[PDB]
């Protein structure tokens, strides 16, 4: 009977639902022993090239590799994409590009901050523009009888579901009063 | 009148500046370069490349679609003109556009009249055809009986440009000498029109597809042919009408085409 204190959200589903995600990234050939390749993630042999073996990694597995790595952005977080949704992120579908948007971009800011800090940076601006573009939005379509919310990320889902809940509430205190 | 005269000579010279910068991050003054040396008039440009450096002229180049290009392509022509090369086409250089859209990605079925005067890019199947043909765009005429030349430039409600004017065929001078066409001074441009339907994969079942018009100019004439799948990036407008000073309500519309892919 002995204690072991963890992370506040250790069984939340979605948490570990983000971490199994997996992003592009390249290794130094000859660092690493090559049975990782399929001791970890059944690779038989790795994509070589002239700056490394050329994977795919899980983040969880990715905060245990203390030797030297490198990291590709993800097509919804290139340079070009950081652009047009810093310019208009009000009407688009997110979630048609990533169910977990913000989760996966802060973890990627904290593994790029070894390699990249001005990558990092740029990036942690980004998000914090377009969630500003979109709360509002949010908060107020909640209040429409036939929305559905398609379109949006699993962290705004819980603020579009407690604005339903709150609007659900006083409708039906009001409705005793014919 | 004033103020927007200022405006004007404001949003001109800050496209200006976007074209002809000293150091050119986004290369458009070697891509004129380029343009002039293969004879071409006119220059295609990402509107996301745009909407970086000039976010509220983007922004507003799709609302106010028709001020903010008349003066981007002003701006164009005194880019050109700081160069050391000439010159040489008669008619105007010209601009189009690529990008990201969003909001105005439409088909025939979803253009509709909440979207007219803004640019648009539209997808579709070509179904019809008008032989090239050409049309008037400026007159010049000699006078034999006073050595003078006169001129003049005709408008149409198709032209982007808005203003008009009286369109009579001159024949005589103010002192009623006649007068005579110089035909290898005068001025006409390629015109083409054509039709494009809903594509058959996203026209919805046992219905009608439906269908919108395009009118084409200069080089951007005898491209196509019918059957060929198409993107088209313009305006969208409304054309009045009139039968012996009596209007019906009911007016056609049109895109007016920047660019095809």
């Amino acid at each position: 009977f002995e204690i072991q204190r963890v992370e506040s959200k250790f069984f939340d589903l979605d948490d570990i639902i983000a971490k199994s995600d997996s992003t592009s990234c390249t290794f130094e050939i000859g660092d690493l022993n090559p049975d990782f390749f399929q001791e970890m993630l059944g690779v038989s042999k790795p994509t070589q090239n002239a700056d490394g073996y050329g994977v795919d990694a899980p983040y969880w597995l990715l905060e245990s590799v203390r030797s030297s790595f490198s990291i590709q952005l993800p097509k919804a977080y290139s340079v070009n994409m950081q652009n047009v949704l810093n310019a208009d992120s009000k009407k688009l579908n997110l979630s048609g590009l990533q169910q977990h948007f913000y989760g996966n971009g802060m973890q990627l800011c904290r593994l790029m901050k070894g390699e990249n800090p001005d990558g990092a940076l740029s990036l942690a601006r980004c998000l914090v523009s377009t969630l500003t573009q979109r709360l509002g939005e949010i908060v107020s379509t909640a209040t429409h009888l036939q929305s559905k919310g398609e379109k949006f990320d699993s962290l705004e889902t819980k603020v579009f579901l407690e604005g339903k809940r709150c609007k659900e509430d006083i409708d039906t205190w009001l409705r005793q009063d014919n | 009148d004033r103020a927007e005269d200022a405006r004007k000579q404001e949003i001109t010279e800050q496209y200006l500046n976007f074209l002809d910068n000293q150091a050119d991050t986004f290369h458009y003054r070697q891509k004129i370069v380029k343009m002039m040396n293969d004879g071409e008039s006119r220059l295609v440009m990402n509107l996301d490349e745009i909407r970086e450096i000039l976010p509220e002229r983007a922004e507003g180049l799709l609302t106010q679609s028709v001020l903010e290009m008349n003066c981007l392509q002003s701006a164009l022509q005194m880019a050109i003109n700081r160069s050391d090369v000439q010159a040489v086409v008669k008619t105007g250089f010209h601009v189009g556009f690529e990008g990201t859209f969003g909001e105005r990605h439409v088909n025939p079925r979803t253009l509709k009249s909440s979207y007219l005067g803004n640019l648009v890019c539209c997808e579709g199947i070509v179904t019809k055809c008008s032989t090239v043909r050409q049309k008037l765009l400026t007159s010049v005429h000699y006078c034999p009986a006073t050595n003078k030349v006169l001129e003049k430039k005709f408008a149409d409600f198709t032209m982007l440009d808005t203003a008009v004017t009286n369109n009579n065929y001159p024949t005589e001078d103010e002192n009623k000498n006649p007068l005579e066409t110089e035909f290898g001074h005068s001025v006409y441009k390629d015109h083409q029109t054509f039709t494009i339907q809903e594509l058959p994969e996203s026209a919805p079942a046992g219905q009608l597809p439906r269908a919108v018009d395009c009118v084409a100019d200069l080089d951007l004439a005898d491209r196509v042919k019918p059957g060929d799948r198409v993107r088209i990036i313009g305006v969208f407008r409304v054309l009045p009408n009139k039968q012996n000073g009596v209007s019906s309500g009911s007016f056609r519309s049109i895109i007016i085409i920047n660019h095809i892919q």
